[PDB]
């Protein structure tokens, strides 16, 4: 009978599902339990950056007082099935809309998410190839577009998921001041006893020439998204496969 | 007029919304286009606000009833639809009578979770 | 809403010396060689290290002054407490010096001399002069210049031992 | 089932046609495909598809604001229904008149009508626009 | 050295630098290490149909700008 | 200018919705 | 044995383009590796390859019908299956005859998407 086979052509599909699905998690669980490697070679990299960055100031200070472009970087995924990680730093991106606020995002699920909600606060991003492992020259490469987006900008921020655990993948950010911003941040921190832990830091760079400083910053910036993105395959590859597990307790109760 | 034009467009929602449902039991909700997923909300927020308690079901319900008058069920429909009520919350629409209703529930809903957010935040 | 800093989870932090406080006698470098956000040797206890910065050679050892070096395409040598001295082929990077008794050496690429060779970069020096020939503009034959210098930088590394 | 090209951007309109409520006379129904078929409701909104049909069928925009120059061809004229179906749309006698029309009453609607209809943000007028164009899927 | 007055950027200079110490690694080892030097990444903006724009304001190929 | 010269069951609704929304801003800030 | 060989090649194309439907559905046409996708593009020009205007159904189709001869659908499908009309467009398969038509529905898309262009250029 028709009916009755209907059925067995609807529980064929599924079998084949489930099993397709099955492989996603196993080839994804190499991607994880091989990557793992950079949990622990993590953390003693950017020692040196926070210095130069690290400043936990106000959410409204920052972005009330934008006189200039404050060129985003986002950092999401190119193949879906990757959980909201991929819409998550979407609604982070919303709750600091403003008019200055333009998106240059990472991946194609970023080139499409970010389109749609801001055809304004867009002017381009880059898809790469997750084939070869994130190198420098990647970072190097966000850096320099981002620049040719707003060369004048106040700020270049990249939201990065941040993997915690195997099961914890939290959201982080990177908040990178331009030149000038920098260097007058440095020279109080260098001059005054305020920002004391920065003081030698900012004398002992002051000493050298400009286009050392320059080239440091130019440096530690790329480091500090070779750490964006480094950490989002991670959180990626933790979020394909806690959601892959909840794609096959759909398919087998199905 | 406005009648029929309410019901077939809380009818198109829910169609919809059952073609999408398929989707999101298999992936998951995540899985899908931005401008689905308000379609989902409100969809969601219509379910629970045809859910009514009777007057008859005071025991199985443990709740006062309530007697809608048509005017109100188009008016807060239609409201609805528009997207007026996207910030309250999903429950709120459940087991109430008009949007008046919805509004009460929610302000206690409000009411509570700030209680608890000061509770919280207390703790520190 | 708000979002935590990316160096919050990055706890590690570097230490430094206050100005007004006693010295100490130090014999031991805390190493720390980093390559794309992987550190090939982490807080090593070392002897000395040497370093090829813009200006030339700097020979670390503990208790140097706090220094920050731009390197250039070059040879980077390691030597133990023990008497074992490894040798990495850096092609950029910066390197930190605290007088605390650290050394963050972060470069691009680090690689051991070990895994490089020279009889290739002979014939690509010839085929890169030669391509210096042919480039087209100014740009062009400076980036090509900047291939022979590495290529040259590698070619006498190896050479020398 | 598998991007905004010409049969995609037809093929839509071409669906919000074929909702009606009453049966059409001939006439208006083949004068309305020929429309959307060669194009002429490309920059027409989806949403105001039935509206602009309604206008063409029961009004005549380029009387209305003087710029009518064609001797014959007009919609309010039912007795071209046994014309058309005789020599066809495409054909010498009819096609030169029924372009000019499509034409005058395309750029009328535009400039008229969209631009005002696209410009609505208060509530009241928002909510009186959904009942027109609800109104006119059961019209036309 | 005369990379900086044509306008080329230091992290360009590095780039060109790693592509060039990887080429000389053997070829037994090259292709671990290949796997940094590689520019597989690329750009384009919601042209607007559903369709993209390849905005490419720096170039992408490092060994040939 | 010459507009200036010369010249309640939906208002609970407003009200409602308007103090509801204030909850829900205030409980976000505190 | 040529024609044997040949249909047996399509058969097995067939049934292999199937299975790769179940993963370009589940996780897109993005992930399938060379030899894939390059199957799934022959497969697909097969498929419509197969589809021929009749004769008699010039009515439902409005277009001439063909009559191709044994020969020349055995050497048609030859050269697709070893990948001699790869970068043929896809369409250009649909409702044809023999390859020459192919080809002249190839040449007629082309004309027309050049004068789409020039359309385009002048806007
Ligand atoms: O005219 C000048 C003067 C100074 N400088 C630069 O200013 C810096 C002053 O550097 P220092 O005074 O701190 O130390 P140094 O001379 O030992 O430096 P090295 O050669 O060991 O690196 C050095 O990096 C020097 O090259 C110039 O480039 N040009």
């Amino acid at each position: 009978s028709g009916k009755l086979r209907l059925y067995k052509e609807k529980l064929e599909g599924y079998n084949r599902f489930y099993s397709i699905v099955k492989t996603i998690k196993m080839v994804t669980l190499a991607k994880y339990r091989a990557a793992q490697g950079r949990i622990r070679t993590r953390d003693f990299s950017l020692r040196y950056t926070e210095l130069a960055f690290s400043k936990p100031q106000a959410s409204r200070d920052a972005v009330v007082a934008a006189k200039n472009a404050l060129v985003y970087i986002p950092i999401t995924t190119n193949r879906g099935s990757c959980g909201a990680l991929n819409s998550n730093i979407v609604r982070c991106i919303d709750s600091v809309v403003s008019s200055k606020m333009v998106l240059m995002p990472v991946g194609k699920r970023g080139i499409d998410s970010f389109s749609k909600l801001y055809p304004d606060e867009f002017r381009y991003g880059i898809i790469n190839d997750m084939k070869e492992s994130m190198h420098f020259g990647y970072a190097t490469f966000v850096i320099e577009n981002a620049y040719e987006v707003s060369k004048d900008a106040d700020r270049y921020q990249v939201i990065f998921n941040r993997f915690v655990s195997a099961g914890v993948q939290r959201n982080a950010v990177y908040n990178i001041p331009s030149y000038e911003k920098w260097k007058e941040d440095l020279a109080d921190a260098a001059s005054s006893d305020n920002q004391k832990n920065r003081y030698l830091f900012a004398n002992a760079l002051q000493n050298e020439e400009e286009q050392l400083i320059r080239d440091f910053f130019d440096f530690h910036a790329a480091l500090a998204v070779l750490n964006a993105v480094g950490e989002n395959e991670l959180s990626e590859q933790a979020a394909r496969l806690v959601a892959v597990e909840g794609q096959l307790t759909n398919i087998s109760s199905l | 007029v406005d009648h029929y034009n309410v019901a077939q467009d809380v009818v198109q929602m829910l169609t919809k919304y059952r073609e999408l449902q398929d989707i999101i039991a298999v992936l998951g909700i995540d899985e899908l286009s931005e401008e689905d997923k308000l379609i989902v909300d409100r969809a969601r927020k219509l379910v629970k606000f045809l859910s009514q308690p009777f007057q008859v079901a005071e025991v199985f319900t443990g709740m006062t009833g309530h007697y809608v008058q048509l005017d109100d069920t188009i008016d807060s429909f239609s409201g609805l639809l528009m997207g007026t009520y996207d910030q309250v919350p999903e429950m709120a629409f459940y087991m109430v009578g008009g949007i008046n209703s919805v509004l009460e529930k929610a302000k206690k809903m409000a009411e509570e979770a700030a209680e608890l957010e000061k509770m919280r935040r207390a703790r520190v | 809403h708000d979002l935590p800093e990316g160096f919050e989870f990055m706890e590690h932090k570097v230490v430094n010396k206050d100005i007004h406080a006693p010295h100490e006698n130090l014999e031991t470098l805390r190493l720390t060689l980093t390559r794309q956000d992987e550190f090939l040797l982490r807080e090593e206890p070392v002897k000395c290290v040497t370093v090829t910065g813009t200006n030339g050679e700097y020979g670390i050892y503990p208790g140097h002054a706090y220094k920050i070096v731009q390197l250039n395409p070059s040879p980077l040598t390691v030597e133990y407490t023990d008497g074992t001295t490894k040798k990495y082929f850096v092609s950029g990077g910066f390197a930190h010096i605290n007088n605390e008794g650290s050394c963050d050496v972060n470069t691009v690429e680090c690689t051991l001399l070990d895994d490089l060779d020279l009889a290739i970069a002979e014939k690509e020096l010839a085929a890169q002069q030669a391509a210096l020939g042919s480039a087209k503009d100014d740009k062009a034959k400076s980036v090509v210049e900047i291939r022979i210098s590495v290529i040259e930088a590698v070619i006498a590394a190896l050479k020398h031992h | 089932a598998d991007v905004q090209t010409i049969p995609m951007i037809r093929g839509a309109r071409f669906v919000a046609l074929f909702n009606q409520k009453q049966p059409s006379y001939f006439m208006n129904a083949i004068v309305s495909l020929y429309a959307c078929l060669n194009g002429y409701l490309d920059d027409v909104k989806v949403q105001y598809v039935k509206f602009y049909e309604y206008l063409l069928v029961h009004r005549d925009l380029g009387i209305m604001y003087g710029t009518a120059k064609n001797k014959f061809f007009y919609m309010y004229v039912q007795e071209l229904n046994y014309l058309i179906r005789f020599f066809t749309l495409n054909s010498p006698i009819l096609h030169g008149e029924l372009e000019e029309m499509l034409k005058q009453h395309t750029h009328l609607f535009l400039q008229h009508y969209q631009s005002k209809m696209n410009a609505i943000k208060s509530e009241k007028d928002v909510k009186a626009l959904k009942n027109l164009l609800y109104s006119c899927k059961r019209a036309v | 050295s005369s990379w900086r007055d044509h306008g080329i950027s230091y992290l360009k200079y590095l780039n060109v630098c790693t592509e060039t110490l990887h080429s000389t690694v053997k070829e037994s080892r090259r292709a671990k290490y290949e796997r940094w030097s590689k520019p597989c990444y690329t750009a384009q903006r919601p042209d607007g149909a559903g369709g993209q724009e390849t905005i490419d304001k720096v170039p992408i190929h490092t060994k040939d700008y | 200018e010459a507009a200036e010269r010369n010249p309640t069951g939906d208002n609970a609704r407003d009200r409602l919705l308007k103090e509801v929304l204030a909850l829900q801003a205030r409980i976000n800030q505190r």
